């Protein structure tokens, strides 16, 4: 994944993906799924799957 | 029944509604309303808070 931020806008964020082979390309409706760990408002790390 | 305004909250991302002293306490999620016809015209529209 590399990094993960949100953005100004009212639906979107965005994400990087890191190292692909070159011959791969995305369209819109594709699903990805990540374990990812985050920050909670109270500072304490927590996990979570989406 | 009275109808209240309701507007977008960029950092919530829900329709919640203005006139906060008296009006309804309840917030809606977006998808809510779906747009794709032309919008009114900004003259013509009343601007309230």
């Amino acid at each position: 994944i590399a990094a993960m931020y949100n953005n100004d806008d009212g639906a979107t964020f965005q994400m990087e993906i890191g190292g692909i082979h070159t011959n791969a390309a995305l369209a819109a409706g594709d699903k990805l799924q990540c374990i990812w760990r985050y920050l909670d408002v109270n500072g304490n790390a927590q996990a979570a799957e989406n | 029944y009275r109808l209240a305004p309701y507007g977008f909250n960029n950092k919530t991302r829900r329709w919640e509604c203005l006139d906060t002293k008296y009006g309804t306490k309840r917030t809606y999620q977006a998808d809510i309303f779906v747009a794709t016809d032309e919008d009114i015209p900004e003259s013509e529209m009343t601007e309230v808070y």
